[PDB]
RNA sequence: AUUAAACCUUGUACCUUUUGCAUAAUGAACUAACUAGAAAACUUCUAACUAAAAGAAUUACAGCUAGAAACCCCGAAACCAAAC
């Protein structure tokens, strides 16, 4: 037994490694994980493509049917669809 | 020689050093010539005139005389009526 | 080469139990002190290396002159076994002359 | 210093060692013919000058007093 | 906390005791029993007569004056 | 009543002093009560910090003895003879089971005995890192100059709310002229804080000024240890050791 | 580890503890002072100091007794030291 | 100046900030690698990388330089030679001026000791000072000074301006004590006799010339006036001086210091000095 | 390199020792752990004080005091003392 931790602490990295090969993770939306602010990440994607959106509409386009059934489950436990701008 | 005594822990002085040469403060030795007491009948009058003198030591001597004594001979000494008093010293050296 | 698949229990020190919180009071007794303790005599160690340093000849010859006559018998054979050993190889060995 | 590099030694300065430099240089500058090499110790606030010219600084400093 | 009284060298005259087998040798000669008056004059105890040579040794002082 | 001090030594006349606010601990807000004036040569040196990291790194040394030790081939129990003969059997060459190359042999550098760090930095070299450390508090705001050390009440709440009213470290270092006349209060205060230390002015070094954040003098301990500092100049060499007699020297 | 006491102390102390301290003093007196037997095999120094001839200088001088082997026959006899 | 002002703006110095002088410590070089290791710098197989080179002075088995010079006596009796420390007249007037030494009081060794002019080595076989002429053309100062040893220049100079200067002996166990007065006195002895000038020394100091401290006084006066004839000055008179009696103080030939005799035991602790009051102890001590 | 694992092109195992040369000759089945440069006389660098330096004994015609900087491992045939 050698005195120090440092040693133990990096193969406990390595150890991770090996795990995620052999199991891969499922998949998860970023939203869940850290570094997330949702009215910055839109603004910036009309940004990005040189082009001026309204915040208004944009955000109504990405809202979907099935998004609204699920809080309304969990609600029980307003929004407003992007159908017409589909079309 | 010895570096480290087992009494005292010190170095030691070489004897036979001490015997044969004397050292002048600035660094400089002086020693005899070898045969200068030794059949002197079969030498000439000039030959005899050099064995009588007192001469210095070069630099590679010089450096092996001073490692085989300590720094007790290396010292100043303060004799009334020396006839060494004024070799002690050098002048006018650019070196 | 094989290394620990845990990590060894937290090792928590405190810095300010009464050992580490008064370290170097009094160093300086005697130039505050009118100088009738030195310093030296504030250290507390073996006998014969109070205020005192040396190699490892030095170190063993200066352990017999204190203590040499208090000694266990084959302490002694073995400290005076080094010395010669210390002996012949400090005034007959190594790369300068 | 390796028993052929003369130098002198001005020591317990207080104040800007840059402006004692400067006089300096201007002091010596005429005798030398040339610009005297100098090194000056901000933390040791000490001042280094090639060459032996203590007696001649002695005298200079005197003047000014200090 | 507060720090230990500071080291403080013992003062006054010291008498060792004689019959103490552990007791250094040089503590127990004459020479040393004079110094302690030299240090502590008066309050040593020290017989003052006693610093002076005594008639048999004075013998001795004088005829090796005249040897040498 | 301002509570006025001078330097009973000769400051040099090039030197203008320096000068802090007089403080009390009698109460939470008395926080100036008097101007104090502190030789030049003292609170005023030249800021050396090489000086500081030798006179920190002698005091953890010079007491430094290490017990590690190890066995050389001499001392290992056992290894007399030769194991084989050195023609016939196919094995390397050997003379001894206990030489440094086997298992369970002697070791050949390794630690031995027990060793000493001890040296001696020069008197006046120790004496000027006391000159700077003390400058080096004042000029970062750390120091505080006290009348006395008395307090109200003995409770360690109370001295701890004080420092926090007063901006102080997490940690103060306290002195004190003598051990002995310490007051009776302060050392009932001290005494259960891990953090507030008292120690008497003779105790003062340069490791705990820098352990602790703030430094806390009392005026006696000032006119006290400008006297001895400033004697370091302005000195013969010694003839023989100072604690004998001298003409003018206590 | 140490001894409490050097070696060459062992034998006073036996006669300290003991049995041995019940003996009457001055017998134990006898044991413990040892006198130098007078010269016999080697001459003595007449006196203390002397003139070394090669350098001409006073030097001090000491007497060094030769070590002599008596052996068990001589006890049962007087020879003269 | 301004170099405090940096301190205020700076974080505080801690036990985590030190930092050395720069280039105060080298590195030290370890084996391991390959520009240090493999032959470690002992070069290829021979007595020298073993480690076992002949010793210090040997030359291969030709008789070495060292021994084959012939033995000659340049330090023969080195350790017999009396020793006198130099002060020039440049070194006394600058201990004069500086206040260092105090000229209206007699000036003996303990004083130029005490004053840091002069060290002296009893143990290397120091026996006292020894005036040396150099300086002497400024020397402006009117003082009386005992030294073993002279010179006629140096003689000349000290009267010129009115002064006196005479030769003493000391033997070394009085010398040892006269430089260190106070830790002689801690032992609690009383103060030993002075012994006369060996065989080879009395010729010196009965010589009026020397001005020696055994010589007859009624001669000194000729002695004077023939260096004033060579020297070309007038010889003053002290007499007339007011301050005669300093000038002209001296110690008996037996005394250590001025106003001590021998036997005497001093108490420093209680400032107190003790008498005998023995006929043999007197006797002795005043022969 | 290639769309493509092999095919096509290029290429006289490693350490030591020898004449700076090896298809010469020593040594190595493989894995894990263990296994070999150590001292301060002189010199250079960094500071304190300076005709003086050093906390007693030492050196000094700019010196003196302190710090840092260094010199391997394994292996005989033998010789002697005392037992068995
Ligand atoms: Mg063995
Ligand atoms: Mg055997
Ligand atoms: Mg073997
Ligand atoms: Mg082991
Ligand atoms: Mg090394
Ligand atoms: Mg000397
Ligand atoms: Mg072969
Ligand atoms: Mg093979
Ligand atoms: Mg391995």
């Amino acid at each position: 037994v050698k005195k120090g931790f440092r040693a133990a602490f990096r193969f406990q990295k390595e150890l991770e490694r090996w795990r995620l090969l052999r199991c891969p993770p499922p998949p998860v939306r970023r939203s869940e994980k850290p570094n997330w602010d949702y009215h910055a990440e839109v603004q910036a994607f009309g940004s990005r493509l040189q082009e001026t959106f309204s915040l208004d509409l944009l955000k109504t386009a990405f809202i979907n049917s099935c998004y609204i059934k699920s809080e309304e489950a969990k609600r029980q436990s307003n929004l407003k669809d992007n159908q017409e701008l589909f079309e | 020689l010895t570096y480290c005594s087992t009494r005292k822990g010190k170095r030691k002085t070489v004897k036979s050093v001490v015997h044969r040469f004397l050292r002048l403060h600035s660094g400089l030795w002086l020693r005899r010539k070898a045969g200068y007491k030794k059949k002197l009948w079969k030498k000439s009058t000039a030959r005899k005139k050099r064995l009588r003198e007192f001469v210095f030591c070069s630099k590679t001597q010089s450096k092996l005389l001073d490692k085989m004594t300590t720094s007790f001979w290396k010292r100043r000494n303060w004799y009334a009526g020396d006839p060494y008093q004024m070799y002690h010293d050098r002048t006018n050296l650019r070196v | 080469a094989f290394v620990r698949l845990t990590l060894p229990p937290p090792k928590v020190v405190d810095r300010w139990n009464e050992k580490r919180a008064l370290f170097g009071v009094y160093d300086n007794i005697g130039i505050l002190g009118n100088f009738e303790k030195h310093p030296k005599e504030l250290i507390k160690g073996p006998v014969w290396l109070r205020g005192w340093r040396g190699n490892e000849l030095q170190r063993c010859v200066r352990k017999k002159k204190f203590v040499g006559n208090r000694m266990f018998i084959e302490d002694l054979h073995n400290l005076n076994k080094r010395i010669s050993y210390l002996y012949k190889h400090f005034n007959r060995h190594g790369k300068y002359r | 210093t390796h028993g052929n590099r003369q130098m002198t030694l001005i020591r317990k300065v207080e104040g800007d060692i840059w402006a004692l430099q400067k006089d300096v240089e201007e002091f010596l500058s005429p005798l030398l013919g040339k610009t005297p090499i100098t090194q000056v110790n901000e933390v040791t606030g000490t001042l280094r000058i090639k060459g032996y010219f203590d007696e001649q600084l002695k005298a200079w400093l005197l003047e000014k007093g200090f | 906390y507060r720090a230990p009284p500071p080291p403080r060298r013992r003062p006054g005259p010291h008498s060792p005791d004689p019959e103490n087998l552990l007791t250094p040798r040089w503590q127990l000669t004459p020479r040393y029993v004079a110094k302690q008056f030299g240090r502590h004059g008066a309050i040593s105890g020290v017989p003052p007569a006693s610093l002076w040579p005594t008639p048999e040794q004075l013998r001795e002082l004088e005829a090796e004056e005249q040897e040498w | 009543d301002p509570v006025l001090r001078k330097c009973e030594l000769r400051i040099p006349v090039h030197r203008r002093p320096v000068q802090a606010w007089v403080e009390s601990l009698r109460g939470f807000e008395q926080e100036r009560i008097g101007l104090a004036e502190l030789h030049p040569d003292v609170f005023a040196t030249a800021p050396r910090l090489d000086i500081v990291h030798q006179v920190a790194i002698w005091q953890r040394n010079f007491r430094r003895i290490s017990y590690a030790n190890t066995k050389t081939r001499a001392e290992v129990s056992g290894g007399g003879r030769k194991p084989w003969q050195q023609k016939g059997s196919g094995r390397a060459r050997h003379g001894s089971i206990r030489s440094p190359l086997w298992r369970g042999g002697g070791v050949a550098h390794g630690p031995r005995g027990p060793t000493s760090y001890y040296y001696m930095l020069p008197m006046k070299v120790r004496a000027l890192g006391l000159k700077v450390a003390l400058t080096v508090k004042l000029m970062q705001d750390d120091l505080h100059i006290v009348d006395s050390l008395e307090l109200p009440t003995a409770d360690p709440q109370y001295l701890t709310e004080l420092a926090q009213y007063r901006h102080w470290g997490s940690s103060v270092l306290l002195v004190d002229l003598t051990h002995e006349e310490m007051p009776k209060n302060v050392v009932a205060a001290t005494s259960g804080l891990n953090s507030f230390n008292l120690i008497p002015a003779v105790g003062l070094n340069v490791y705990s000024m820098l352990k602790h954040q703030t430094l806390v003098l009392t005026l006696p301990s000032v006119a006290f240890l400008e006297d001895k500092l400033l004697w370091q100049d302005s000195r013969y060499t010694p003839l023989y050791p100072f604690r004998l007699p001298y003409s003018d020297f206590p | 580890p140490l001894h409490r006491y050097p070696v060459h102390l062992w034998q006073k102390l036996r006669l300290r503890q003991g049995i041995c301290a019940r003996l009457p003093a001055h017998f134990l007196r006898s044991l413990e002072e040892e006198r130098t037997p007078t010269p016999v095999h080697y001459k003595p120094h007449g006196t203390k100091f002397k003139i070394n001839p090669k350098n001409g200088q006073r030097e001090r001088v000491e007497d060094v007794p030769i070590p002599v082997h008596y052996p068990p026959e001589s006890q049962q006899g007087l020879w003269g030291g | 100046g301004t170099s405090l002002d940096l301190l205020r703006s700076l974080p505080r110095v801690s036990l985590a900030n030190l930092k050395p002088s720069p280039n105060s410590r080298k590195r030290e070089r370890r084996p391991r690698d390959r520009r240090r290791g493999r032959k470690c710098g002992r070069g290829h197989k021979g007595e020298r990388q073993r480690g076992t080179r002949p010793r210090l002075g040997f030359e291969g088995g030709q008789t070495p330089f060292y021994i084959r010079i012939p033995k000659y006596g340049f330090n023969e009796g080195h350790s017999f030679r009396h020793q006198y420390q130099p002060l020039s007249l440049r070194r006394l007037q600058y201990l004069i001026d500086l206040g260092r030494v105090d000229p209206t009081q007699p000036i003996d060794l303990t004083q130029l000791v005490n004053g840091r002019g002069v060290t002296i080595q009893p143990l290397k076989r120091d026996y006292g000072v020894q005036l040396v002429e150099e300086g002497a053309d400024t020397f402006q100062a009117k003082i009386n000074i005992e030294v073993q040893l002279a010179s006629e220049l140096a003689i000349a100079a000290i009267e010129k301006n009115g002064g006196v200067v005479t030769t003493a002996f000391y033997d070394p166990r009085s010398l040892e004590i006269l430089c260190k007065p106070i830790p002689f006195f801690l032992r609690g002895q009383p103060i030993p006799k002075r012994m006369l000038p060996p065989e080879s020394l009395v010729p010196y100091y009965t010589d009026a010339k020397n001005r020696g401290y055994l010589a007859d006084p009624a001669k000194f006066p000729e002695a004077r006036l023939e260096l004033a004839m060579k020297f070309g000055y007038v010889l003053p008179d002290i007499t007339k001086d007011e301050l005669f009696r300093m000038l002209s103080a001296r110690k008996d030939p037996r005394q250590i210091f001025f106003g001590l005799a021998p036997g005497w035991v001093v108490n420093m602790a209680d400032k107190k000095i003790l008498k005998p009051t023995d006929e043999n102890l007197l006797k002795y001590y005043s022969s």
